[PDB]
């Protein structure tokens, strides 16, 4: 078991997940923020 | 439609071609042919009843290799009858 | 004699290796001391045979591989048919193939990729496809989403399945040496079993199915009330109703009057106007045949029983005078060495690619097919990229048999022995032919268009001008038109229709096929494919021939199968390890593919493509200019080159649109990839260091030292860029041009 | 050992371990050299008693129900092919105390209980006499073999009464019958397949009119 958590803990996947959830993040906001070019809250 | 002619050529080509085996004129599973000559036989360790050391195979061989050249001589109808 | 002898649970299913990365290499799991570990720990994975020395490991794991690789096609192939389910208009597409863009790829709508969902007709919206699958999904008798839906789960099962069995033949019941080294049985089988019955179960399928419900979408239904397949073979009345004789069971078979089956299974040839495909009827014939000639093939050779040969007893035999002992022994090096099995398959398999490519577009086997241009096109150009990678792959894979496993004390020959002890002359040869071959065939089209831009046309190479003429080719086509009226009783028509006789097949306004004339510009043509053919085989073969040894260094094969060079000494020995000939031959197979698919777009858009009048007046989609335009390189540039890039360009803010923003990533990396094909390393390893001092500076220096790509990985990352930046290229430029106009 | 098409890799390990070896085996599956799972000879001997005897089984049952409706009083509900009984869809169909397919899942998981016991038994012998079973416990220990259980709920008249001969016979009996039984079970589902009119129908043909010899027409239809 703690044998696949220090696989698990090996870069390659850490970072496919670390990026598809930033990407998810920024596809969101894309979503709910379409074009969203200027700052307009300031 | 027994005894024409796909019935007697079948029948005599794969009769011969058993005959052949079993009397020495074929390289069945115990005859291996060179070159040239084939009265090279030579055992595999397939003893059966019979008397002449014919498995289930050369049996099963010989006979198929006499209906395709009964179904090749015959298919070549091209004188008794393109149908039939 | 031959058994099923196994071993039982060598190694165990336990994680205890997955987070020790590099368990198989020594070296590799003691630690990355550097950077350069993470790149050696990808660059020798898949390296079996140094990681044991005994042939039964290796081939445990190529045995498990062979499993993995299967489970990923399965899969590929349920990830398709379930697009094809679930997100295609493959019914609206049934209704009417003649002009209804097949479609079966739709895009989320977030980031204004909407326009990516362009007009495809009947009612939807996908980016358009062009791997041609609905020619094949009309032939099977597809015909519902439920059959695709229930594809998909089974190949899902089949690839779960075939995934298992890898694990467990693997790590529980591995297979032993006397089970792989008998070679016998498995071509016994493989000819026998798995070809043969195959074709002999699609003929099955294609009698008992596709037949008669393709003969009544021809007929013309919508395929809503078509009879169920199944509702065809449980009650016989409906096949009765087509066929007469197929109403009479099996006695005419058996009792040998096959004539009556004469309907359903025929030697017509040609194609079949109502789809310009082939006739079903043929094809069916073919598999049928085709799976007899295997089963009769396949029971060659002794096994266990006492009929048949052995591949030892074959060979020896064939000794000639000038060759002397012949063949004897080679049968233990075909079978002690996976190496030279790869690459004989390697070659035979990209072989048979390029003759698939060749026999498709010529012989429209699928119905409706032959008038969707793009289908057609992209197919031929992947089939031969395709092809190209294996022959290369075959041509390294040998000499790295040639390096490594190769030895006289035990596994000699006398065959190869002589080959070897005069390599110098056909590597002479060979190169002088290349340089002939080159001269008279690039400087005729030099000549040509400087001739051409010195205002004396009437000394060019063309049919209006000094002449060539491609005689030999006329003359076959002659012979292949003429053949079907005496040799050849039993045909209709020609084998196919682009030998030089008979009509034009057009559905849909639209042409598929015709006869095929040959200009001047063809014999060109042919001969700047067989100069670049040449020089590949001079590059590949060269590399084989001097991997153990050349006459400029010694005893190269020491040194290793692929090592960068051996020093600047005696004047620089840069690329002398054969893996750097597979890494200069790789550039010229990719130039031949490519002047190869260029010469086929343009001969085909500009002599059998394009659309035929209501009077049948044909225009042809590039107005006929290859004779006359093909025959100067600037005119390549201005006729096809340039012109027919602008679909790609204009392309913005379209359907298609996609297409056009590849065709700058395409040449970017193009670009990228002399960075590296360029420099060297010292350089590089320079800068890194300046970098290095930058960050330490500011206690951020990383323990994994960073080290500047090692000279092979260079030249490996290098040719890769470029391979990829040309084949997009083409890629794209294709995909855009055709499937706008066309 | 009546040979019978008999071979050399069935003697190198048909050397007379089965009751009744006849020695007939042209291809040599079993050869020990490496003993395949589930090629085991033992598991050959266990596999075609199972066969044998649900072969026995099946060709009793699958034509009781017509047969006994010929002259015998079953009604003609039942008077049906075993072929057309309903297990065949394409042939006929019957309306029962339940629908069809979760009576098929039900009869599965049935059958599924009894043989994942007898399986398990088989890897561990006598194992099964140890967990609670809601009593049963002190029977299915068996007879040691799990090819032949034996014990009072196996075993209720009681035979072999102080032998192995007689247990040899009764045995011999056993692998006679289940071939026999296989046998007949195939001819009756290959003249369901070609003939179509049933098997005791098939009888009341053969008992007059010799002329029939149906391997003269060889009619393949559904
Ligand atoms: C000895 C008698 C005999 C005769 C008169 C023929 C005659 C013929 N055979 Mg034939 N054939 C024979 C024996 C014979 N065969 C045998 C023994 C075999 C192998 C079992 C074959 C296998 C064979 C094939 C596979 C084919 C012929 C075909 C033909 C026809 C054309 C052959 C050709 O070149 O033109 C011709 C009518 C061809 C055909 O289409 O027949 C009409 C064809 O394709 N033959
Ligand atoms: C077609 C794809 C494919 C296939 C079938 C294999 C097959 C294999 N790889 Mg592999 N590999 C591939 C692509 C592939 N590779 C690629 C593209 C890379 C990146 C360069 C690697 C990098 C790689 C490394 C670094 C290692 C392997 C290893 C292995 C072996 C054991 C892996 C295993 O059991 O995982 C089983 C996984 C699952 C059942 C599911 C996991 C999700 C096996 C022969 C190992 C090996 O051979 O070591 C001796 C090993 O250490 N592979
Ligand atoms: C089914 C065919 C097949 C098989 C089984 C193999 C198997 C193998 N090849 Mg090979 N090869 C093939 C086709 C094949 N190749 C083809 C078609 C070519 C020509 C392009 C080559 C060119 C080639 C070279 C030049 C070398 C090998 C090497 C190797 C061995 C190590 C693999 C490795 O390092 O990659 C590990 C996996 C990767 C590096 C992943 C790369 C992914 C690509 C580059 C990204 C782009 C894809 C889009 C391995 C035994 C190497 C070897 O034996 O080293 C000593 C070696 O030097 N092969
Ligand atoms: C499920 C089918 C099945 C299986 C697995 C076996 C299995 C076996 N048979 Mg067998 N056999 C079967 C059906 C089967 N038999 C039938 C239907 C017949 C009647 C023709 C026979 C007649 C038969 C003979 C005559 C012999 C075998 C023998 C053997 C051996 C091996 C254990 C050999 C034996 O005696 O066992 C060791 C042997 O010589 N079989
Ligand atoms: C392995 C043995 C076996 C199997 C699988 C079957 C299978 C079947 N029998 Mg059956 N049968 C067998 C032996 C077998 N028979 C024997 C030996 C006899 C003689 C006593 C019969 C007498 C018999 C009759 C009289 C009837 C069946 C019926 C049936 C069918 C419905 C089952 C049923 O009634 O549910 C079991 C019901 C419960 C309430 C429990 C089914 C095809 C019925 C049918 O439709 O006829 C084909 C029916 O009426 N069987
Ligand atoms: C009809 C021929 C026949 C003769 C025997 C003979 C025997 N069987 Mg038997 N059996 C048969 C068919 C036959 N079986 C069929 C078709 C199924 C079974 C299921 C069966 C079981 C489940 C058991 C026997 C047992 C026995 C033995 C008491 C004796 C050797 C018993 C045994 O093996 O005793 C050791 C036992 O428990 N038989
Ligand atoms: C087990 C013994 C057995 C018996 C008594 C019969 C008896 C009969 N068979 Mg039969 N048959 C058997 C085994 C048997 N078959 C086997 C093992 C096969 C498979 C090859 C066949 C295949 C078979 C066919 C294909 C046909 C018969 C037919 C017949 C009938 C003539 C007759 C009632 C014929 C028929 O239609 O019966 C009504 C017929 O055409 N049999
Ligand atoms: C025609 O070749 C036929 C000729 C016949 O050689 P042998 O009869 O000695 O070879 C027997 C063959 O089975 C090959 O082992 O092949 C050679 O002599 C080898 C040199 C070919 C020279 C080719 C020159 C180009
Ligand atoms: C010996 C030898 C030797 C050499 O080496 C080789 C060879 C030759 C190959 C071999 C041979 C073999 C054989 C012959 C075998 C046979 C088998 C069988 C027949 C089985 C069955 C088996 C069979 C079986 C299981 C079956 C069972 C059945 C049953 C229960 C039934 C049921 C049913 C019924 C009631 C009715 C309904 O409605 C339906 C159903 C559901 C249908
Ligand atoms: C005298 C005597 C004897 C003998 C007898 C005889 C003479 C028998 C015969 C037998 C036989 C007579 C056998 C046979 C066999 C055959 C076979 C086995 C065949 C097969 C065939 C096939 C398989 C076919 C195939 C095909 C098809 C299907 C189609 C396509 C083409 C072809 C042709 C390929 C005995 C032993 C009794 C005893 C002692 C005395
Ligand atoms: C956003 C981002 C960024 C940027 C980026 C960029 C700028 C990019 C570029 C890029 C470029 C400038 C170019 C590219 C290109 C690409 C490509 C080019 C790809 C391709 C791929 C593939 C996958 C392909 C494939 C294929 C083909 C088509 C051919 C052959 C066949 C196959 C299928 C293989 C920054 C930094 C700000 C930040 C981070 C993120």
């Amino acid at each position: 078991m703690r044998d696949i958590k220090t696989y698990l803990s090996v870069a390659p996947v850490l970072s496919t997940l670390w990026f598809g959830a930033l990407a998810g993040l920024l596809i969101e906001i894309n979503r709910l923020f379409p074009d969203a070019l200027s700052f307009p809250f300031f | 439609y027994i005894g024409s002619s796909t019935n007697l050529i079948m029948v005599t080509t794969t009769t011969l071609m058993l005959f052949a085996g079993r009397f020495g004129l074929a390289p069945s599973a115990n005859r291996k042919a060179t070159a040239g000559l084939k009265l090279e036989a030579r055992e595999s360790g397939l003893q059966t009843g019979d008397p002449a050391g014919f498995t289930l195979a050369d049996t099963l061989a010989c006979g198929a290799v006499g209906h395709i050249m009964g179904v090749g001589i015959v298919l070549g109808l091209k004188n008794t009858g393109v149908l039939d | 004699e031959v058994k099923i002898v196994v071993d039982r649970d060598p190694v165990k299913t336990s994680f205890e290796e997955w987070a020790r990365p590099g368990h198989f290499s020594r070296t590799l799991a003691k630690g990355p001391d550097t950077t350069t570990w993470i790149w050696n720990l990808h660059a020798d994975a898949h390296d079996f045979d140094s990681h044991t020395g005994d042939l039964e490991e290796i081939s445990r794991k190529v045995f498990s591989a062979h499993f993995g690789q299967l489970s990923i096609i399965f899969l590929w192939l349920s990830g398709m048919y379930f697009h094809g389910a679930r997100f295609s208009n493959y019914e609206a597409w049934l209704s009417d193939p003649t002009h209804i863009g097949p479609s079966a790829q739709v895009v989320w709508p977030i980031v204004g990729q909407e326009i990516l969902n362009g007009d495809v007709g009947g009612g939807f919206r996908g980016i358009q496809i062009t791997s041609g699958f609905f020619q094949l999904w009309r032939a099977s008798g597809i015909t519902s989403e439920l059959q695709l839906y229930c594809t998909a789960i089974g190949a899902l099962v089949f690839a779960a399945l075939m995934l298992f069995a890898g694990w467990f033949h693997y790590h529980k019941a591995a297979p032993k040496l006397a089970w792989f080294q008998d070679v016998e049985s498995m071509l016994n089988h493989h000819l026998a079993g798995l070809l043969g019955l195959g074709s002999l179960s699609w003929a099955g399928h294609q009698i008992h199915v596709s037949l008669p419900i393709n003969q009544f979408l021809d007929a013309g239904v919508d395929p809503k009330e078509i009879p169920l397949p199944h509702e065809f073979i449980l009650n016989r009345d409906l096949l009765a109703q087509l066929y007469p004789s197929f109403a009479e069971g099996a006695t005419p078979f058996f009792t040998l009057n096959w004539s009556k089956y004469a309907e359903f299974l025929t030697f017509r040839g040609g194609l079949d106007p109502v789809t310009g495909g082939l006739w079903l009827t043929d094809i069916a014939h073919h598999h049928l045949a085709i799976a007899i000639l295997f089963l009769i093939a396949g029971h060659m050779y002794r096994t266990n029983w006492g009929i048949g040969h052995g591949l030892k007893d074959i060979l020896e035999a064939h000794k000639g005078p000038f060759t002397g002992q012949g063949h004897k022994g080679l049968y233990e090096i075909l079978t002690t060495s996976w190496h030279a099995q790869l690459s004989l398959n390697l070659a035979m398999l990209g072989s048979t690619t390029i003759v698939v490519a060749h026999h498709m577009y010529s012989m429209p086997p699928y119905p409706y097919l032959a008038t969707d241009y793009g289908t057609q096109l992209s197919l031929f150009t992947h089939h031969m990229w395709i092809g190209g990678f294996l022959i290369v792959g075959a041509a390294a894979h040998a000499a790295i048999f040639m390096v490594r496993d190769y030895d006289p004390t035990t596994r000699y020959n006398d065959l190869l022995d002589r080959v070897l002890r005069h390599r110098d002359a056909i590597i002479s040869h060979l190169n002088w032919v290349c340089i002939f071959l080159g001269f008279h065939s690039f400087g005729l089209y030099i000549h040509n268009d400087t001739m051409s831009a010195l205002g004396r046309p009437q000394d060019m190479f063309s049919d209006t001008a000094i002449q060539l003429q491609p005689i030999f080719a006329q003359w076959v086509q002659n012979i292949h038109a003429t053949a079907p009226g005496v040799t050849a009783p039993g045909a209709t028509t020609s084998t196919s229709l682009t030998w030089g006789g008979g009509e034009l097949v057009a559905v849909g306004g639209k042409v598929a096929l015709l006869p095929i004339p040959l200009g001047t510009a063809d014999f060109l043509v042919h001969h700047i494919h067989a100069f670049t053919i040449h020089v590949t085989v001079l590059i590949l073969l060269k590399g084989v021939l001097f991997a153990r040894s050349s006459r400029l260094i010694p005893d190269k094969a020491n040194l290793g199968f692929r090592f960068p060079c051996d020093g600047p000494g005696r004047g620089g020995t840069c690329q002398v390890s054969a893996w750097d000939h597979v890494f200069l031959g790789l550039f010229w197979m990719y130039n031949a593919i490519s002047v190869v698919i260029f010469h086929f777009s343009w001969k085909m858009q500009s002599d059998v493509w394009g659309t035929i009048s209501d009077q049948g007046v044909v225009t042809h989609i590039t107005g006929g200019n290859f004779a006359q335009s093909s025959i100067t390189i600037n005119g390549w540039l201005r006729d096809f080159l340039w012109a027919q890039a602008s679909q790609v360009i204009q392309s913005y803010g379209s359907s298609l649109s996609a297409y056009g923003l590849f065709f700058l990533g395409a040449h970017f990396v193009w670009a990228f990839s002399l960075m590296f094909l360029f420099s060297g390393r010292g350089y590089w390893q320079e800068l890194i260091e300046s970098i290095v001092w930058a960050h330490n500076k500011l206690k951020v220096a990383p323990a994994t030292q960073p080290r500047a790509l090692s000279i092979i990985q260079g030249r490996a990352v290098g040719v890769t860029h470029y391979l990829l930046g040309g084949i997009a290229t083409t890629w794209a430029f294709f995909l855009a041009r055709i499937i706008a106009v066309g | 050992r009546q040979l019978w098409f008999a071979s050399k890799q069935s003697l190198t390990y048909l050397d007379g371990t089965l009751p009744g070896d006849f020695g007939f085996d042209p291809l040599g599956l079993s050869d020990p050299e490496g003993t395949g799972g589930f090629i085991e000879p033992r598991w050959l001997a266990y596999g075609e008693i199972f066969n044998g005897r649900t072969a026995m089984m099946g060709v009793v049952g699958m034509i009781a129900p017509e047969a006994l409706g010929k002259v015998g009083l079953v009604p003609p509900e039942t008077a049906i092919p075993w072929f057309q009984a309903g297990a065949i869809p394409p042939a006929g169909t019957y309306q029962y105390w339940a629908d069809p397919y979760t009576l098929f899942v039900f009869e599965m998981a049935l059958i599924g209980f009894a043989e994942h016991r007898r399986l398990q038994d088989w890897y561990n012998p006598g194992s099964m006499g140890k967990q609670y079973f809601l009593g049963l416990e002190k029977y299915l220990g068996g007879s040691g073999d799990p090819a032949y259980p034996g014990g009072p709920i196996f075993n209720p008249l009681g035979f072999g009464t102080k032998s192995e001969k007689e247990m040899k016979e009764l045995k011999l009996k056993e692998i006679k019958n289940g071939r026999l039984a296989m046998l007949a079970f195939l001819g009756m589902s290959l003249q369901a397949i070609f003939t179509g009119v049933g098997p005791f129908q098939n009888l009341l043909d053969h008992l007059s009119d010799p002329v029939n010899n149906n391997i003269l027409t060889s009619l393949k239809f559904h």
